[PDB]
């Protein structure tokens, strides 16, 4: 219908994929999941 | 912290050798000591960091008239340990008299192993009551550890002689060694021949080779009790802080030891806690109730189930205790060992003080008294005569264990401002 949300449907599929790639780029490359259990490992006495 | 196994008795040396081969299979090590290629974690609780990453186990072998050292000699476990730690009767009094004359060099062995370790905190004993050579020599070693080291721990993983009334000299020896364990040892983990033998006949189809499977059971129990010390958790990994919660009553330091897999060949923590509080899963043999309970769960565990399990266990009144304080059931978590060769990695353990063990102690309080009245089973050995002329040490042991019974029954009461 008349709206600017018909334009976004073949574009938001790439924008959301870029966002998911950013979060996965955090986890599997910068090891963001290991950093939580590393700071835990000294700050709530987990060593 | 770091503890050194002092094995004594025939079954004590058997469970010591079984414990070291169990830890050799458990850790990623060779039977020479060399680190493997599938093995950072801590390997410093029982092993010295020796020469080529040789995790040499720190142990003391004591006996009389050697039997099992030949089986050690023709095995690859004379190449894992023994850089010089192996030292070469049938009654408590003969063992006491034999340990009296050679107390100097065995105390030198204890000093040598204490100097060998890097942080001495306790002396753990892998011992069998009335194993033959263990009786008497073990009690004298306990007296030596109490006199020389009041600042360190004495831990005793031990089996106690119950045959359901076999041998007619073992109640005297076990009662005297039990009095020595009360006055000269700091914590006792109690096990029984009938309980382990009955569970062995239940889970398997054996009755005659009880010793070789009792070695496996005691080794699994000892590895489970030291799993959180050997492999790093972050709760009370020193022995002092771990046994600090385990003993609620300062004279009643005999702990129940259950194990939810009887054979290790899914489940929630609620179901294994309901299993684990039942005495049929416990390898230990009126109003009886616990004083304080603690359990350790290691495996593929979800921690919010440890929450809900603790909630439902204490509220449905299956943790049975009437204390003189607030002393309660405790949850504890452990990490299951990486590179166990064992499958089915969910396993549970309980360390709790129960007054029901007093009834089993009362059987020994019967037996010696019965064998004192018939007077053909004290046997009138001359070593017992030179131990004590009046034979009042056995009456002293009976008095001490009678105080222990009255202290169990007073700990059932909400008052411990009065015991008998």
């Amino acid at each position: 219908v008349l709206m600017k949300r018909s334009i976004t449907a073949p574009l938001a599929a790439h924008i959301s994929l870029v966002n998911k790639a950013a979060v996965d780029y955090f986890f599997v490359e910068l090891h963001l999941e290991a950093h939580y259990e590393a700071l835990r490992h000294f700050l709530l006495m987990e060593d | 912290r770091e503890i050194i196994t002092l094995q004594l008795g025939q079954c004590g040396n058997q469970i010591g050798f079984e414990f070291w081969k169990q830890l050799c299979a458990e850790h990623g090590i060779s039977p020479e000591g060399i680190v493997e290629e599938f093995a950072t974690d801590r390997k410093d609780v029982f092993f010295y960091q020796a020469d080529d990453e040789h995790y040499i186990p720190r142990a003391v072998l004591l006996d009389l008239e050697p039997r099992v050292i030949h089986s050690i000699l023709n095995s690859p476990y004379a190449k894992l340990y023994n850089p010089e730690n192996i030292y070469l009767g049938n009654n408590w009094a003969s063992g006491f008299s034999q340990g009296e004359k050679i107390h100097e060099d065995i105390f030198d062995i204890i000093d040598r192993e204490a100097d060998g370790s890097d942080s001495l905190e306790g002396f753990v004993l892998c011992h069998s009551i009335a194993g033959g050579t263990g009786s008497g020599l073990g009690s004298y070693l306990l007296e030596r550890l109490n006199d020389r080291y009041p600042k360190k721990l004495v831990q005793t993983y031990s089996v106690f002689p119950n045959q359901d009334e076999d041998v007619v000299v073992q109640p005297y020896n076990s009662l005297l060694t039990l009095k020595r364990l009360t006055q000269n040892a700091d914590c006792v983990v109690v096990l029984d021949n009938t309980a382990l033998n009955r569970i062995a006949t239940d889970r398997l189809h054996i009755q005659n080779p009880s010793f070789s499977q009792i070695n496996q059971l005691v080794s699994t129990i000892m590895s489970a009790s030291t799993t959180t010390l050997r492999y790093p958790g972050y709760m009370n990994n020193d022995l002092i802080g771990l046994i600090a919660s385990l003993i609620p009553t300062p004279r009643l330091h005999f702990l129940m030891t259950g194990y939810t897999p009887l054979t290790t060949d899914k489940t929630t923590v609620l179901d294994v806690m309901r299993r684990l509080l039942q005495p049929k899963n416990v390898m230990v043999s009126t109003n009886h109730c616990y004083i304080a309970i603690l359990n350790i769960i290691q495996g593929e565990v979800d921690p919010t189930q440890v929450h809900k399990s603790l909630q439902r266990i204490r509220e449905r009144k299956l943790a049975n205790f009437i204390p003189w304080g607030p002393a309660s059931i405790q949850v504890a978590l452990s990490r299951k060992s990486p590179y166990l060769p064992s499958a089915h990695r969910v396993s549970g353990l309980m360390m709790a003080n129960h007054t029901s063990i007093s009834s089993l102690f009362e059987r020994t309080c019967r037996q010696y008294d019965k064998l004192r009245k018939r007077e053909a089973f004290l046997e009138q050995f001359r070593k017992e005569d030179m131990f004590k002329d009046n034979f009042d040490e056995m009456d002293t042991s009976r008095e001490i264990v009678q105080q222990l019974i009255d202290e169990y029954h007073a700990a059932t009461r909400p008052d411990y401002i009065s015991w008998g």
